[PDB]
């Protein structure tokens, strides 16, 4: 991917969870990486009037995100990707798997799923 | 009401489901099949309830001979579409979409409406099963009722 | 038409024949789908030969299963006090039995008794 | 009619369905199997009713021995192809294609016709199941009757 | 005939099916399996009848001990291949290929031949089911018979 | 509310009817799902004619299944020992029985007995 | 804890009451999952009125199904010789019955008999 | 707690599982269905326990008539997500990921907690089945309980 | 032979099938499962017979307790691979490959051999089902026997 | 040993399977599921035996109430992996990989070890089924045992 393709600003986040005392649980999503990445869709999207995508299988990736490899970070089973735009609402992507592109260890390809895109999501701390 | 010993779907949806939950503005829609169309039955705003017949069957003696007490059993289902709402906890906290949804209040007050109606007219239904399942920001709460009656022919 | 068969209301009134104390009329709840049962003619018949019959005197009986109400002592269901029962079906019929007596108590476990009630005569109401 | 204790499907269609509902202009078609060809039996102009044998079966004893009361059972299904008609309410509103469809009138009239035929000739059928399903703007209502008889032999 | 208390498939096909319908010129073909080949068993001209064993099974006691009345049950089927013939009605009218086919005459006279044979030799069969299904210009009429007997060993 | 039916506690005390030695009270555990059964009023009735009844004297009975306790001899369950029993259900009722007598012993296998206790009177408590 | 119920060893001793000949003690094998059965109290009870009971003398009985051992003649199982039996469960219990007698023989086919044994008294061992 | 003769799943998780095993830091999550979303419920740090309703059902009579002892039965499943930890022996050896995992301790402690809760409040559950399955380095232990109760109505 | 109250499959093949039909030159092969490898067991020169264990099973009680009459049941199947041979007339006609094949002779001779073996040694088998199927020019005849015995232990 | 009335899978594998066959050098590996991984559990040299739980279930009464004799049933399986060895003759002869493998010795001595253990401690298992199946040069011999017990809680 030519270095002008990476035209999106993302925040890779790892989530921590702790039980709410009243009886719930709460997921804190904190940023660990911020850089430029290039996304591409691999599936259509069913939206629902509120943003939340209505995908059924919840394991078929919809978007593929490519960014710069980093050998010490280990993209877990619990990583999110908060992408913010300028005149469009933010989006929360949930990673589903990673690809070390051609094992050249120069770019990561993160198969991710679109959770929601609405103007009332919780940005990462 | 027609059918003195029975209650046809429309009557179910408008007399038992409607005076129940006021958050559905009377959007208790009687459909032919609950899965007859998933692309059309997902446009009505959230929340809303469908009512549709699954399959009509018998309950023992069923011969059609003018006098044999033709017994019948109509198996229908009631599907709630309720919008899940996450709890926000300033400090960067949220509750995922897979958190538990309290169907119990729903079952309770639906049963209460059914009991009041049964007391008002003497018509009783059978509960068979309750299934819940979510998708994105919607939770489907699916009751399956079954109603016995006798088909009184007309002279 | 014949609205769907089934019981709608069961009222029971206990009267202890020792202290002359009264309890009720208390409602009760059917434990299952079996229905309380009735037989009104107070005269049995017996088959003689060639169409005849010996008509003798007998009782009106009633078989009623109900869940024990957790305030009335269980003994009051096993034949320890006079009962006054009243049933009401869905098609409108209501059958009353006054000053009856539990005959032949059967064992129960504490939550659902089956009373074999015997009484002089039961009246029927025949929905209009 | 042939077979004094029985009916064949053509007789069924022309005697119990045709004298019944008149908006079908006598289009009661007997087929081999109601799902043998869906490209051809979806051409006739609506509404039309099909009648076809599902499966021939027994009702207990069936040994062929010249005297054993050979019992037989015929399972056939009657499908209504009816046209759903949306309602319009000057104000620019409409009813979706997935709205409830009053089949109860259809079952009522079909059963009344069957009862009358039985009372005339002394031949009765057994009701088994009722299934309703829509597609496009056409509703399929499939009654599955069952008929018992004893097979008369000829010397 | 061999097997005094039984009839092998060739015997069946040549003594019960053959003296029946004369429109099959004795083309009652005994096959191993009715679906053993659909590309070869569709060359014989129309009409024609196949006869083939489905599965052999028991009927209770089956141990092999020299004296235990070894009971057996052979489940075979009889498949008619009859050419459908449309009715033409000068004025540009025709009857589609999905019109009802009268299997009743077939069942009747097949049963009659079976009854006459049973009376002639004392051998009776059980009727189990009847299915029909078409394809293009051919209608398959499928009987499934079942025959009980005892296997008499030889000294 | 009608808390879910079932038995919670079972106490049993054996007193040998020869040496008058006492053991217990010991707990016990149900062998299956079934529940003990009861009949309290000691006055059976019999169906006379025309609604009347003959009120005769009879026994309070109790039928109870338990798992044999591997320190008490089996004879004490087969009816060579007076027993005093107490049961307690989840909904709060308690049924006590004094100077009982295992009557009509039934052939059992050494790990699960069904005792038919007969006693003069069984007492209740009725959930608060 | 209560180790899994089931029989472990069955010893049988035949003594012919004609020739005074002895055979055994021979082991035997259970034919199925049903267990040999026991009742030790040699006194039955009968229900009088109002808590009382008539304690009379009776037997100790035992019901034991076993596969015939192909050396002992079948007649020795159908009630034709005095038997000395000994059972041993898995939880340790062993019950002995001496000089008993097969009562009420039932038909058998030659490989599994069910002996209804009656004897004066059975002793139990009660694992420690 | 609500429903004097019953428990809701949040109460189950926070009263029977949370006071039990402490190495889950109070991470007992109630969900809609334990398999509704596997991409989200595989994120919480190990180890964590899920509780979700499998299906709502009856236990005999369930007719809604104001007095019929409406009996109910809810089937729910409790799944442990526990982390398998290999053992190393210094000499250069290891234990594979497919080695046996001691669940018996887990069932023991879970059942002790349940017994204690029952003895405190008089509410008991039925054990149905236990299934263990591994994936990567995480073992899934799924207990399937079942709870009977009677549905109390409100005037 | 070992196991005085039983037979192993090699003994079965060499004692009941081999002394039977001689046109197999003693080609009675015992296999693991008759369908474990179809590429290798289709090489031997027809006509050959396979014998293989389908499934080992119980016949009632099977608890292992040193004295409980451990009852056992091994379920195995015997398959004939026989070559179908068409018949030719002298006027250029032939019989198709799908024509009926006389298995009755085969079952007869197999059962006679089994009866003789039982009468010699007092060991009997149970017949369950018989299935025949053709492929190319080879017919597969699969007998499914079942044998009960009691498992003798050794001190 | 823990569990006085039971044996956990490690104890089974090391006390019943190990002192049996000496050709497995004690390689009786306790696994979670027998099919949890086929790429890992195929590296240990031939031969070797796996032991793993299939599913845990009940045996009648199972309520958890402190005193109800909680009955339990654990269904586990024992899979032998034995290396097949062909027999060579000095003349160009060999035995194919589909030749019959004698599982009987295996079953016999495994049952013997189980009987000795049962006699030593009073613990008995139920035999349910035996399946064999090969692949290349390996024969899988699969026993499925089932063990009853009562779960004694702790004070």
């Amino acid at each position: 991917m030519r270095t002008a393709d990476r035209k999106h600003r993302v925040i890779v986040c790892s989530q921590q969870s702790d039980v709410d005392d009243e009886g719930r649980l709460l997921i804190t999503r904190a940023g660990v990486i911020q850089g430029w990445a290039a996304i591409a869709p691999v599936k259509a999207i069913r939206f629902s009037q509120d943003g939340v995508s209505m995908q059924k299988d919840t394991m078929q990736p919809t978007h593929d995100i490519t960014m710069n490899y980093n050998p010490d970070v280990n993209v877990s089973v619990s990583a999110w990707v908060y992408e913010h735009r300028l005149k469009s609402p933010p989006r929360w992507f949930k990673v589903l798997s990673v690809v070390n592109v051609d094992e050249c260890s120069r770019y990561m390809k993160i198969r991710c799923r679109l959770v929601e895109t609405s103007d009332d999501v919780t940005p990462p701390v | 009401l027609t059918y003195g010993n029975r209650v046809t779907l429309p009557e179910f949806a408008k007399y038992i489901v409607a005076p129940a939950f006021h958050e559905i503005e009377g959007r208790a829609i009687p459909v032919t099949g609950v899965d007859d169309d998933a692309s059309g039955t997902q446009a009505t705003k959230l929340p809303f309830v469908l009512v549709g017949l699954r399959q009509g069957d018998t309950s023992g003696p069923a011969t059609i001979a003018g006098n044999s007490t033709i017994n019948l059993r109509d198996d229908f289902i009631v599907e709630f579409n309720m919008k899940k709402e996450r709890y926000r906890d300033r400090k960067g906290g949220e509750t995922p979409f897979f958190s538990y949804y309290d169907y119990e209040s729903i079952r309770d007050r639906l049963f209460n409406s059914m009991i009041e109606f049964s007391g008002e007219h003497g018509i009783t239904f059978e509960f068979v099963s309750l299934d819940i399942s979510t998708e994105g920001d919607v939770v489907y709460i699916e009751f399956r009722f079954r109603q016995n009656y006798e088909w009184c022919e007309t002279v | 038409c014949n609205k769907q068969n089934g019981v709608k209301n069961i009222l029971i009134t206990f009267t202890d024949c020792d202290t002359q104390e009264v309890i009720g009329p208390i409602s009760h709840e059917q434990p299952d789908d079996t229905l309380p049962t009735y037989k009104n003619c107070a005269w049995t018949n017996t088959a003689l030969t060639n169409g005849y019959v010996q008509r003798s005197a007998s009782n009106a009986t009633m078989t009623l299963p109900v869940v024990r109400d957790l305030r009335v002592p269980l003994a009051f269901y096993q034949g320890c006090a006079q009962v006054d029962v009243q049933v009401e079906k869905f098609d409108g019929t209501v059958m009353t039995l006054t000053e009856g007596a539990v005959v032949e108590p059967e064992e129960s476990d504490g939550r659902s008794v089956t009373m074999n009630i015997v009484a002089s005569e039961i009246d029927e109401l025949l929905p209009p």
